[PDB]
């Protein structure tokens, strides 16, 4: 492990939690219209 | 399901977490060593 | 909705994670000026 | 229950967030204190 | 951003995250009362 | 607290939340085969 790969990976994990943030939200939001 | 999905978004941070703890580490270990180089001259 | 507070839960927590992520990358620096200081005498 | 379950499992995070934050702290302190040192010479 | 920026931001997501913790977990207290 | 202290708490921690992810999971595929 070395600083500039440290870096792309924190990265990497963070623009992917905001992405799976954004799924979650998403179904949610699909559900509640499902049920209204 | 939407359980699973938090849980794996916990799974994503537990990871970040770990990265930020080797960092952590890597500066103690550095900042100690600029410090014990200052004490012995 | 709990799934809603949970998933708010999680955000709060990763932009705390962001802040530690700053903090180190400055120390990195810092120390890695330090370094190169003693290193350059 | 297992909302119960990941709101724990976030608490333990949290928990292991703050401890980051204490090790950060400690170590800007020290640099700080470092940098000082070399400035007073 | 600054240091002590940076202790006050971490200190005000910090506390708000437990005030968090304690909401969820005070409908879910209240939820499980209602279907008891 | 110490950085001998500090490393153990955060294993301690670590430890932890795998084995409480892997108790949820548990229970969900549980009771995901429980409604089939």
């Amino acid at each position: 492990m070395t600083w500039e790969t440290w870096e792309r990976e924190i990265e990497n994990y963070t623009k992917q939690i905001y992405k799976i943030l954004e799924e979650s939200q998403e179904q949610q939001d699909r559900n509640e219209k499902d049920l209204l | 399901q939407q359980q699973n999905n938090l849980l794996r978004a916990i799974e994503a941070q537990q990871h970040l977490l770990q990265l930020t703890v080797w960092g952590i580490k890597q500066l103690q270990a550095r900042i100690l060593a600029v410090e014990r180089y200052l004490k012995d001259q």
